[PDB]
């Protein structure tokens, strides 16, 4: 926004005025190349937040994309190894829910988890064109997006840094439509990208320091774009994810009729009562709080439902 | 429905721009395309 | 008054954890286009502002999929566990009492033994909103939801990943056939498909026109004026499966980007605000499974006569305890 | 005229430095003057010209003041004087933006109204150099200015014989300092209240049986039925005789009289208990909500 | 009397410390107990 | 303003003063997009 | 910069040659709909075939009288203030200033079949308020006189419906630019009457004035300044039209808090109403008779309207009077200088 | 001159960036910030 | 201004055809962006609790929204220019899409379907359905809701009540009968019934607040006393069970019911040197207020 | 807030002018001619 | 007549590196000047 | 907030078996026994 | 400060005993400050301070009428 009582500053330009006016302009010149300027940069950093915009409601989870792509063979199931892999599937999201956490006083399970992650996914296409690389000539082909803290966990005894440099393309493609696929666009309705040349049978790197880890056998770029871009600007890393998760718990149900109401000793929680308090049904249930507090849920919480016109 | 089709030739092999290097069964991922 | 009217209960809360996820893409995986940059101003009150507008394309390149996600670590975590419930007074529903000071009395009643509940003064235009109160203090409170069954039923369902309902469902138990999808839910001559030697377990909420399904199931659309979160609404409403074309792989189509389904910025979980944008990862709501949380019919039935050690013991004279079979066993703060 | 009507209030060139930096955080909010000229001056809008009788306004005669005098909204304080916008009279009016001055949010899309100052004690100016109050109309959304004036004109009647919103209650400081403006208000009600009674409200007024069973029946009229202090009550202790026959009855339809000349008394009882909306926020690309003290962008209706 | 207070002594602690119990505020001292009465009636007085 | 001293007082040289002790900045860093190592992941095109 | 409507009409009402550039238009709803609003507004105790017989001897001293009911395309569309000034020409107060507006309009329309055409519509306006649906639903401003051109009894019209009157380039004659024009027996301004100030922006409006008395009752048309909005014009024409106001009042046309107190008082209960019973209901409960007959109503004690059309945004508004030629006669006129057309043309009626 | 002093000031203004983004979002434009210091007069002491 | 609304890929060649009609309709969004989608203007927008709302609703909704007209649709993308704030350089037309005439110089409002709505488009291949207001005319405002809710506390009132008759409203030298030869109005009868019942409770509300507070109004002289109090209480003259929570309740519900039912106009049909009636679904030149 | 059901867990101290508030609140300063330190002080009266 | 969208491709706004709005511009302005010739002979055809 | 230290209602709950160690022992009839959860949980001096 | 600069615009090392450590990736210094100050004068470490525990306890309560005394 180029601010008012500064347009006007800046429009009577070729007026004789003062000093004291004319040492106003510069300011306001100064202000709006200052704006320009760091505008153009919110277009370069953008594109980095919508590929991972885009690059994240593409990807299905870890835990599930693994299994299957081990059952390749009879492409088509036959309705009975189907139930095997989604009682193996309902079993195996509940190991890995947080496999750097609950595995953290052991780094190697952590290696394993991330090499059968990058051979789980398939390559795209080899183009015939200049591709990112080290400066020793070894083609790279992944990347690994984190958080800041993740970095500082996997470059510390897990996955070995290989370079630290890089050369990339720097300059897009281009496309044009000129020509005879300008023809094909105004009189009928379609275009051919490389038109002239089916007619026809019918670039410069820079080295700059960035981080090449190896995995598996591969050559992957691990970095934490939460430190060059999304910093000091207020949009929320997307790499930061919220998860959900359905807890139940029964509150009051009485053990039927059978022997199913022993005690493991004999005089275990003997009140000095001249009767035993556990016998009789029980009406509450006690869970643990966030911060290990615990709490209470007894049938009077349930008035609200079990006492309504509905 | 089937928009997609009609507009250019299904088999059209003018000049692959890429290969695809992917060798899966791909029919097993048909909800992906036409 | 400590009189237990021959029913019980299952309580349903859904929690919510902050992450830090993890991704991998491989080169070329999507062809990316932009296009030319047109600026238009609006000018404004003395000055102008001007916008920068630059339309763009992206398509994927794959044969198969070529990124792949993971939630790696855990962050501090969201909402409380606590024990708030949903009182049901919010909804304008159907046949009310027949006597106003029944009602009546009965709302002031039920609001006797909560915080959520609506204010005394009835507005007409609105929706019944709750107060705000003053100071926050462990989070954004998740209410419960609360499923009547009968008393006896076993607890072998109760120690495992299980569904509210009682009778399982979901489209991942098939044949490829259209007309199977309502009969694996519904139908009841047949059997539960997890549970092959019964029916049901919750013969009240899991048949059709059930108390629990008239109660939750959200094609009857009972609680839509509540503001309330219904955390069952994803465990009795059948999800629409006819965005399909009978593939069976529609699964990894299935565990992505689902919208956050409730609020993230009040005091309580509201349904979600028509202008939102967030995203999160439901594993629960996909195989229709919830987990039991190291809890107990008895508080004294936790502790253990060593500190540090938290009582794992299954029963003890008709009071059970539960040994946590949730995906967050360990890496949560226990008592010590 | 093309282009927006400019207003010039001219200062005082003796204030205190701070006098006038309180003036320069004073763009966008509200003033009225009692007529429109180009060349005000700072004696017509402070509360100089808010006297009735040489004594400062009560919460109703200010109110009457307020939609008796021409609106404007200030926009930019340069040291020399003051410029203004004028509101109501002329359309074109780009980019006009106002401050929330109001202790509830407002929510995009809201009619504005303007209240006196009410809810506790007014944040005005105090000009002492030359010795003027300055006070600013409030902010207040449409849907719950009819809340207030409600509740105002209830305590006139009984004179002369708290509010929630987005879960938050206040308490209201109005005041009556006499009772002329009371009366002057209570003729209106009563006034309005008796132009609607008409030969067709028989029948609606047999119904009232047929709607206490049908709040027994349905869900949405058992909460209409509670609030309703007298439908709730006759529909129980009183009885009416079938109506006489329609003179002129093979002609004539009563009720959509009774009911059209109803609407016409209801869409003046806001207006006139109360005050118009003038603007109604419209944010095209800028926050959603506004919090107390944050600049919006609205259209004048 | 039938326009009853007081005799809520049934309650559990649960129902007492609870904000719904408006004879809460009235609890300030464990050697008193706070009330309300008739005003300005200084004596036994009249039936 | 008025003031009246007699022969002398020690307000008459006392003078005290303000001062500017330096003034500060800071330099943005304008990133590029075809050099940070996400760029590997997509084909980027320019397309009018 | 402005805009123009362009309608073209017949030449009854409206003879857009003998007017003088910058006078006001108005416009004239399909004469069809009286007979479809006056079954059902009339009031119980009266014949709706007065404004139909009425309606029906208008036309019939008009122009060709044919596709005059539904299926015709081409009428009458568009009248002059001056015409229905000049009906009305007896209700005014300054009998100077309307007599001979009525002198000129009758003897400048070239025409002998007028005075016989005016005394109709005279006659069919008395009507429409004594059967209750008032001009005020029926009439309308259309813009101010601009440009026209016209035919044997075919007229085409050009109007300023909105922005300066001044800043509109009228081809023809005479400086090239228009003034707006009224004559002075519709004018008032009432700021003058209720002694209020000068200097500021003023409205302009539209007021008719209603009076409520069977067989002898009238209407007039005015066009008032004041500085005074909308919402308080009507609190203004109310006080200086008292005597209208309380003749078309008088000259047109249950103890529930007690009992709901009495807790002894018979009460039947919400499961208890089975009105079917002809003791329960009627005998039991208390007795009591509606009688809302002949009560004052909306439509009936309504003594004036008024809509806003324009604004002088001066500081001080200027206006001039002037006897110019109405084609071969001289009426006393009023220039308003400086007026800017609003719109949206909602009616406010009083009471 | 530091017994001759009574205010001392340090000026700063920092510049930020930003992201363009599109959606329901809203459009989003640069900040710059300014914030001034002030210095604290202390002293020291000794005898013989 | 302008806005560019995205049209989905895979409409059938049957939508496009019906999108391709729908130049001079008018659609609400809730925010004005230049970049709007499929969903921002479906049915599903407005959808003000659980199920589609009603009658009463879309009469809140639609004085709460931003209007735009629909302009030119192209096979790509669907072009729409907002009026309210903008000032439409280009000939801003309008379709009227209701059973009544326009005359040349109306003040059109926007009104919901309260007929035998055939506006709608249904998008099958995306799933979400577009409804259309009614562009009527300004002199038929307070007319068509008097009579499309007497009509209906008229058809409620068949236990405690000619018997029918011509309900028409007759506009520009036109009949147009609201009674449709279908009885079976039920659904209709519903999606007015949340209206009907709110106008009922609060005029009676009202009448039975003003016999509450005036002992002396029908006793002495149902023509003679009150006639003297209303003509005594027109001006300033001299000083004048929960009785204070009851004539608050009424102000602060039937003025908001009042504020619902305002309706101030949007446009204005200004032709210049076309045709000089407008018929149902005909196009003609606009000029915006 | 850290037990959301109940209101307190000593009602003689936590109501304003109850037992506890009469006794520790700073506000009305009743151990003031004592020189004894009171543990309880930062917790009973309300901070600035 | 002249429509919209081709009222806005006669207006002097920026440039971009598209030919297809060079050829929508030509398109335009061939259709305007046949239109604007046969309005000119059309006043040699009235006056006979 | 505040923080308890290891305490007991009784002793004869606070000692323990062997030499060496802690007596967590959370409740014994009606009698009671809170276990530390200060800062200093070590960090102190203790009985052998 | 800088007059000159603005109304125009309109170092030497010595080897010292010390002791540096390297911390994370950062080089930093590390000093103690007890042998060349502070040492036989009269003044208290100023690294050495105070901090607050405030300890509470429960007295004379009794569980009410429950299963809670086993």
């Amino acid at each position: 926004a180029i601010a008012s009582e500064a347009l006007s500053l800046l429009s009577n330009t070729y007026v004789d005025g003062t000093e004291i006016d004319s040492s106003l302009r510069i300011r306001a010149i100064q202000q709006m190349a200052r704006n320009l300027r760091t505008v153009l940069d919110s277009f370069e950093r953008g594109t980095a937040d919508q590929l991972l915009g885009v690059l994240l409601e593409k990807a299905p989870p870890l835990s599930l994309l693994s299994p299957i792509n081990k059952f390749q063979p009879e492409g088509h199931l036959n309705r009975v190894a189907r139930a095997a892999l989604l009682s193996d599937l309902k079993r195996r999201v509940c190991a890995d829910m947080f496999f750097m956490t609950r595995h953290a006083r052991e780094p190697r399970l952590i290696s394993a988890y991330l090499s059968d992650m990058v051979s789980c996914t398939q390559p795209s296409v080899m183009v015939s064109r200049i591709t990112h690389t080290n400066t020793r000539g070894r083609q790279v082909d992944g990347v690994l997006v984190t958080t800041a803290t993740l970095k500082r966990q996997l470059l510390q005894g897990i996955l070995q840094i290989d370079d630290t440099a890089a050369d990339v393309p720097v300059t897009y493609g281009e496309m044009v439509l000129q020509g005879t696929n300008l023809v094909t666009a105004l009189v009928m309705g379609k275009a051919v990208r490389g038109m002239d040349d089916v007619a026809r049978h019918l670039p410069v790197n820079a080295r700059v320091p960035a981080d090449l880890v190896i995995v598996g056998d591969k050559l992957v770029f691990l970095e934490a774009l939460e430190r060059r871009v999304y910093q000091a600007t207020r949009v929320a890393y997307p790499l930061i994810g919220n998860i959900d998760i359905t807890f139940i718990m029964p509150m009051g149900v009485f053990q039927a009729n059978s022997m199913d109401r022993y005690t493991r000793h004999a005089g275990d929680f003997s009140t000095v009562s001249e009767q035993d308090p556990r016998q009789f049904p029980p009406q509450g249930i006690f869970f643990y709080n966030k911060d290990g507090i615990l709490t209470q849920l007894t049938l009077r919480d349930a008035m609200g439902t079990i006492c309504h016109s509905s | 429905s089937d928009r997609i089709a009609g507009l250019f030739n299904i088999p059209a092999g003018i000049i692959p721009t890429g290969n695809v290097l992917s060798t899966i069964e791909v029919c097993a991922h048909r909800c992906i395309f036409d | 008054t400590g009189f237990h009217p021959g029913i019980a209960f299952t309580v349903v809360r859904q929690d919510r954890f902050a992450t830090e996820q993890l991704l991998y893409a491989e080169r070329a995986s999507e062809s990316y286009f932009v296009g030319q940059i047109q600026v238009h101003h609006h000018d404004a009150i003395g000055g102008v502002n001007f916008t920068l507008t630059q339309p763009r394309a992206h398509v994927d390149l794959g044969v198969g999929y070529t990124a792949v996600c993971a939630t790696a670590a855990l962050r501090c975590p969201l909402t409380d566990m606590g024990n708030t419930a949903q009182n049901l007074f919010f909804s304008r529903g159907g046949v009310p009492m027949l006597h106003d000071n029944v009602t009546e009395s009965l709302r002031r009643i039920t609001a006797s033994g909560g915080r959520l509940n609506p204010t005394e003064p009835l507005p007409i235009f609105g929706g019944l909103r709750p107060a705000t109160s003053a100071g926050i203090a462990r989070g954004q409170a998740s209410v419960c939801e609360f499923v009547a069954m009968p008393v006896s039923t076993d607890l072998q369902y109760f120690r495992t990943a299980c569904n509210p309902r009682g009778r399982a469902s979901g489209m991942l138990y098939m044949g490829d056939r259209d007309a199977d999808i309502e009969a694996i839910m519904f139908d009841h001559t047949q059997s539960d498909v997890a549970y092959t030697d019964r029916a049901t377990l919750n013969p009240w909420a899991s048949q059709k026109h059930s108390y629990g399904d008239r109660l939750y199931n959200g094609t009857y659309n009972l609680t839509g004026a509540s503001p309330i979160y219904s955390p069952c609404f994803k465990f009795f409403t059948p999800a629409e499966v006819n965005t399909n074309c009978n593939t069976l792989d529609r699964l990894l189509m299935e565990a992505k980007a689902v919208a956050s389904q409730s609020s993230t910025d009040t005091e309580y979980q509201f349904k979600r605000p028509p202008g939102s944008t967030e995203m999160t990862q439901d594993p629960c709501g996909l195989f229709q499974e919830a987990y039991p949380p190291l809890c107990s019919s008895d508080a004294a039935m936790l502790r253990t006569a060593h500190a540090g050690e938290t009582g794992a013991d299954e029963v003890h004279l008709a009071q059970y305890l539960i040994r946590d079979a949730s995906p967050l066993r360990g890496c949560l703060p226990l008592p010590r | 005229m093309a282009m927006p009507f400019e207003i010039e209030v001219l200062l005082p060139g003796e204030l205190s430095p701070a006098e006038t930096s309180a003036l320069q955080k004073c763009e966008g909010k509200i003033i009225t003057f009692s007529t429109l000229r180009h060349r005000a001056s700072l004696v017509d809008i402070a509360l100089s010209s808010y006297y009735i009788n040489g004594a400062p306004p009560d919460t109703l005669s200010l109110l009457e003041a307020y939609r008796m005098r021409f609106a404007a909204v200030i926009t930019r304080v340069i040291p020399g004087k003051l410029l203004a916008h004028a509101i109501g009279v002329g359309t074109p009016t780009p980019g006009l933006f106002i401050q929330n001055t109001s202790p509830v949010d407002l929510c995009n899309g809201d009619y504005i109204c303007l209240l006196p100052p009410v809810f506790g004690s007014a944040d005005s100016i105090r000009l002492d150099s030359v010795g003027l109050e300055i006070v600013f109309p409030l902010t207040i959304p449409q849907t719950l200015m009819r809340e207030i004036i409600a509740k105002v004109v209830a305590r006139a009647v009984e004179r002369t014989a708290v509010i929630c919103y987005n879960g938050r209650r206040y308490e209201l400081e109005t005041n009556l300092q006499h009772r002329d403006g009371s009366d002057a208000a209570i003729r209106t009600l009563v006034l309005n209240l008796m132009f609607s009674i008409n030969e067709g409200c028989l029948l609606l007024l047999a119904l009232i049986p047929t709607l206490l069973v049908q709040g027994a029946h349905d869900g949405y009229v058992n909460l209409l039925i509670q609030t309703a202090n007298c439908v709730r009550e006759t529909g129980q202790l009183i009885n009416i005789p079938p109506m006489p026959r329609i003179q002129d009855g093979h002609r004539r339809f009563p009720i959509y009289e009774t009911i059209s000349s109803w609407i016409s008394t209801s869409s003046r009882l806001g207006d006139t208990l109360g005050t118009r909306a003038i603007l109604r926020v419209c944010v095209f690309d800028g926050p959603s909500t506004v919090h107390p003290g944050d600049r919006t962008a609205v259209i004048q209706v | 009397m039938p326009h009853p207070h007081w005799v809520n002594e049934h309650l559990t602690i649960l129902q007492f410390i609870a904000p719904s119990n408006p004879r809460l505020r009235f609890e300030l001292n464990p050697a008193f107990d706070f009330f309300v009465a008739p005003g300005d009636v200084d004596l036994p007085g009249p039936q | 303003f008025f003031k009246q001293i007699r022969s002398d007082d020690n307000s008459l040289y006392s003078a005290q003063f303000d001062i500017l002790l330096g003034t500060y900045c800071n330099t943005l860093n304008f990133v590029r997009f075809l050099e940070l190592g996400l760029s590997v992941a997509c084909i980027c095109t320019k397309f009018p | 910069t402005t805009q123009l409507i362009q309608q073209v009409s017949l030449t009854d009402f409206f003879r857009p040659d003998i007017e003088h550039a910058g006078s006001i238009v108005l416009i004239l709803r399909h004469p069809s709909d009286m007979i479809g609003e006056a079954n059902t507004l009339t009031q119980a105790g009266r014949d709706p075939d007065v404004l139909l017989e009425g309606l029906r001897n208008l036309f019939n001293a008009c122009t060709a009288p044919w596709t005059v009911g539904e299926g015709g395309g081409l009428r009458a569309y568009v009248t002059s203030l001056s015409f229905i000034a000049a009906c009305r020409a007896e209700e005014y107060t300054d009998k100077q200033a309307a007599d001979a507006n009525r002198t000129a309009i009758v003897s400048a329309y070239g025409c002998s079949r007028m005075e016989t055409r005016l005394i109709r519509f005279s006659e069919c306006l008395r009507a429409m308020v004594q059967c209750h649906v008032f001009p005020h639903r029926f009439i309308s401003f259309f813009g101010s006189l601009l440009e026209y051109t016209i035919q044997d009894n075919l007229c085409n019209i050009t109007a300023v419906a909105k922005g300066p009157q001044e800043a509109a380039r009228t081809d023809k004659t005479s400086t090239r630019r228009v003034t707006a024009n009224i004559p002075a027996c519709v004018f008032w301004d009432v700021d003058k009457d209720l002694h209020l100030s000068a200097d500021g922006l003023k409205h302009v409006f539209l007021v008719f004035v209603y009076t409520q008395r069977r067989q002898r009752e009238g209407v007039r048309l005015h066009l008032a300044l004041s500085q005074l909005n909308e919402q308080c014009f009507g609190r203004g024409i109310g006080f200086l039209l008292g005597r209208i106001r309380a003749e078309n009042a008088a000259w047109g046309t249950l103890p529930l808090v007690q009992l709901s107190n009495d807790p002894t008082s018979p009460r039947c209960s919400i499961g208890e109403i089975t009105g079917v019973n002809w003791n329960l209901a009627r005998q039991r409960l208390y007795q009591w008779t509606g009688d809302f007959r002949g009560l004052p109503t909306q439509l009936s004690c309504m003594y004036a309207a008024y809509t806003l059309i324009g604004t002088i945004p001066s500081e001080s508004v200027r206006y001039t009077r002037r006897m110019e030629r109405f084609g071969g006669y001289n009426v006393p006129t009023i220039w308003l200088e400086g007026v800017v057309w609003g719109g949206t043309n909602t009616w406010n009626e009083c009471y | 001159e530091l017994a001759y002093v009574r205010d001392g000031v340090i000026q700063f203004e920092v510049q930020q960036p930003m992201i363009a983004r599109d959606g329901p979002h809203p459009v989003d434009q640069p900040v710059h910030n300014y914030m001034v210091k002030r210095i604290h007069k202390r002293s020291l002491s000794a005898a013989f």
